[PDB]
């Protein structure tokens, strides 16, 4: 839900040199190192590691005429007793709000940037 | 023996090899990548690309 | 990563703002005078790179810059209990004792002068910054240093980082060349400041003698209130939210034309902590009509009663242990009841976002809030600048000093520009107080 | 069979940091000033065969060789603690007192007249040595032993033993400080040509950068030669930390210059040191103090028209490091650029975690050596030919040259090296571009 802003927004000033780029060429290993360094340049490097740990990148479906923003989502894993808390309609709730908000941080920074 | 026949165009020839030999086998890294998060041939990248004397060769080879 | 912010604290007043302004952040943070973590804030989840460095010993460094042009002021702060929190790499002070004499010129000469010295700090200041976002100047329009050399550093910050914000906290004055010396300021915020937030002494001296009881309220109070007002501007920095996380939000919210980039602030509740409010539960609404009350904006604009003077836009930060319906049925009551005349030439923006304070400063109170607002009542300020600017011009007062600095030393053209400038300031401010604010530029 | 070391000590500088050298192994390998093995000492890991000498009596002897043309030095080592700790046998005192005078020319016509007894002595080393790997001459570039008697030695090595490897730790003199030898600038040539034409390897030691560090970066006010030769000690123990712990890979100098060194005449290394100083050090952290200008050890002119980079970097981690954190350290000084590379090659950056010796206290949990092949080493190369141009195109200083047989008739081999270190200094900046593979 991009509770801490601070992290999305920088790891999104950080990826703007990627998340440009058309998303036929995004390769998850990229977006998941680019990830890690803006934990790490982040605050997001003090959340719990058994989150980090399941902290993972999703990649949506690439169709073209869309860029890394549109093709670049977070994942979570989930295993154990958290897997029977965290059912697939958690997962695609998650999913849709999470398409939603990043396309409104997208149209957020567009227009700062304009 | 037939690499020492020429002096500086064996040496030419072998470095020639040696180069597509190794764009080859790092092709075949990044495709373990690919396959297994290998932060062992993401290592081999960021260190054959690091001053891009192949980062170069590495990304047209990609292409 | 990180979103610097770069604070620029000048001469006396400024350097002694951005003091008292770094000890509030730091006691917000729960870092020790010599910039270390507290053990019982050692696990915040606050982005202190924003505001502050971090040095390798998990000490919090400012990434401000104390310069002043005499060495009693640049020693003080350095023999504060904040000299280990600040770089000592980060302070330059001129060795030529001399100092702007309260003149813009002046001013404005030194930081030419000393323009390498400076430009290499904030150079070393943006490099040290992740996501560099912008600078906040906090300097006096009508002193020497922060009208002249403030000015020198608008320019220079606006050529040498013309993507990041910038904010200026200008400061009123309440020195005969006073009126040349605003007009000069006056001119530079207009023309290579971003957002210029007014903070008038009058207003402010004002409220700390009628809420804090403070016969005559001392410097020291008045730089308290001021640290105490920018926390409140940085809570959002400090506090990780969800929106409008950076100073670039903030200003594209508040400052919609970047020549009309002066800036209302207002704060409630004005009281000294030995005023104990009677146990009255602070509501959204009570707040927000506390903050919509003129008597608790800390700059005197004036009241016209010819000009229907509106607010542009207004973003009210409440923070405390405070319920989103709560403040959502305060906007709805605001809303009904019409409590703030907005721009006609845009739509009536009256944001509410309740954030958290800082865990490591103590609130005496469950709920503060600090309102931000473009304001066209700010055109009156604009006017009484230029009125005093006109008064002494009209008389050449003061010209003689002008004279011996080269802005002013074939003629005064650069003072006449700057009034030349802020009227057509206070008219633009009109006119975006105007319905017909978007024909006027047409 | 060990890969021999032989530790040549040339002149005052080179036997004052040969003794200090000698004292640090001792110390790693807690070994006692007369050469014998402290108790506490018996049970280390360290391969001592590759640096040191066993002695019969269970004494560890350092493989080292001091020689020097002045008795000063060569007496104040048989004079110290560690005076039992050498064979005396492995003490050349040139019967001609009269040192090089920090005269080249003088330091190489002693080196002519000591030439069979040096080769004598390095042969009889070898001979004791099941698989000696090589020599490492510590001589000054400047002075007149370590700059003439070092490029005679360098020239007499390669003709007799021209399979093994001769390397050089030529210290430079102070370019900060005017030297009181007003042919240092000669001086400093003809070892720069004779590092750059019979060398494998010259470390430069600029007492500038020594002068800089210690005030920058220990505090000490006027650092004393004790504390400079600290320095040096603390340097040359770092350097057999690949040694001395037991690795999976490149466990020899060898095979670490062989890693490191792509370009033959390119063997001009920098050094780097963390801490230097009068929390749990990160392998990030101690990557970011290597890349801080305050940490490197070597005094590279910022030449603002040439930009200089790093041909190669090994960075030496001493301690208790997660290599988890390494990788980590790695990961991050990617992602700062932390370090610029050579353009025509890819960034050699290599990094070793090795152990402390169980035998010398570690204030730091962690420490970490840069060593740094950068072109702005050029710059130091372009002053030193700037100086020797500076005087031969003012003749000055020459009448003890031209008193001296190699500068008697001529100063060709001046101009030759003045020529050679011009090209060294082009060549690194060239280097430092992606068309070095072009620029000779």
């Amino acid at each position: 839900l991009l509770g801490q802003g601070d992290f999305i927004r920088h790891l999104m000033d950080l990826l703007k040199p990627e998340l440009v780029r058309p998303a036929t060429t995004l390769y998850q290993h990229n977006l998941t190192g680019i990830l890690e360094t803006a934990v790490r340049a982040t605050n997001a490097q003090f959340d719990s590691p058994e989150i980090l740990k399941r902290l993972d990148v999703r990649l949506l479906e690439v169709s073209p005429g869309d860029t890394g923003w549109d093709v670049f989502s977070l994942d979570y894993h989930v295993d154990g007793p958290i897997a029977t808390v965290f059912t697939r309609e958690c997962m695609s709730h998650y999913l849709r709000a999470f398409n939603f908000l990043w396309r409104a941080k997208r149209v957020e920074y567009i227009l700062t940037d304009i | 023996p037939q690499l020492a026949s020429s002096f500086e165009a064996t040496i030419t020839k072998f470095d020639k090899n040696f180069s597509a030999h190794l764009l080859d086998l790092l092709a075949r890294l990044s495709i373990y990548s690919t396959s297994d998060c290998e932060h062992g041939m993401a290592s081999v990248i960021s260190r054959l690309d690091f001053n891009g004397f192949y980062t170069e060769r590495l990304e047209r080879l990609s292409a | 990563m990180p979103r610097e912010i770069i604070t620029l604290q000048l001469g006396q007043c400024g350097n002694q703002i951005g003091f008292e302004f770094w000890k509030q952040l730091c006691a917000e943070h729960g870092i020790s005078p010599e910039g270390i973590v507290e053990e019982f804030a050692t696990e915040g989840t606050d982005r202190k790179d924003v505001f502050f460095y971090q040095a390798d010993d998990e000490h919090y460094i400012p990434r401000a810059v104390l310069l002043d042009l005499e060495p009693r002021v640049i020693h003080s702060i350095l023999n504060s209990p904040y000299a280990k929190l600040y770089n000592p790499e980060n302070i330059y002070l001129s060795e030529h004792g001399g100092g702007a004499g309260n003149n813009w010129a002046s001013g404005f000469s030194q930081g030419e002068k000393i323009h390498e010295d400076i430009f290499d700090i904030i150079d070393r200041e943006a490099d040290g910054s992740d996501s560099l976002e912008g600078f906040v100047l906090c300097h006096s329009i009508a002193g020497g240093t922060g009208s002249g050399l403030g000015s020198y550093l608008l320019e220079r910050l606006n050529d040498r980082y013309p993507k990041k914000l910038v904010q200026t906290y200008s400061v009123f004055p309440n020195v005969v060349v006073q009126p040349y010396n605003s007009l000069l300021t006056l001119k530079r915020l207009t023309q290579n400041a971003d957002c210029v937030v007014v903070l008038d002494n009058t207003a402010l001296n004002r409220i700390a003698t009628d809420r804090l009881h403070i016969q005559n309220p001392s410097f020291s109070q008045i730089n308290q209130l001021v640290s105490t007002i920018m926390s409140a501007s940085t809570t959002t920095l400090r506090y990780p939210g969800y929106m409008n996380n950076d100073l670039i939000g903030l200003i594209a919210s508040l400052i919609p034309t970047p020549r009309l980039h002066f800036l209302m602030t207002g704060y409630t509740p004005l009281t000294t902590d030995q005023s104990v409010a009677s146990v009255r539960k602070t509501t959204v609404l009570d707040v927000m009509r506390r903050l919509l009350q003129p008597k608790n904006v800390m700059v005197s604009t004036g009241r016209d009663r010819q000009t229907n003077h509106c607010y542009i836009a207004i973003l009210n930060i409440i923070q405390g242990e405070v319920d989103p319906t709560q403040v959502h049925k305060s906007l709805q009551r605001i809303r009904e009841r019409k409590l703030a005349n907005f721009i006609p030439w845009g739509p009536a923006s009256i944001q509410v976002a309740l954030s958290r304070k800082s865990p490591y400063l103590p609130s005496a109170h469950r709920v503060s809030g600090l309102m931000m607002a473009n304001h066209t009542s700010i055109s009156s300020l604009f006017e009484s600048s230029c009125q005093q600017y006109d008064k002494l011009r009209k008389r050449e007062a003061f010209l003689e000093q002008f004279r011996k600095e080269d802005i002013f030393k074939e003629n005064f053209d650069e003072l006449d520009r700057s009034r030349e400038v802020v009227q057509e300031l206070i008219d633009e401010y009109h006119a975006a107080t105007r319905p017909d604010y978007i024909s006027w530029g047409t």
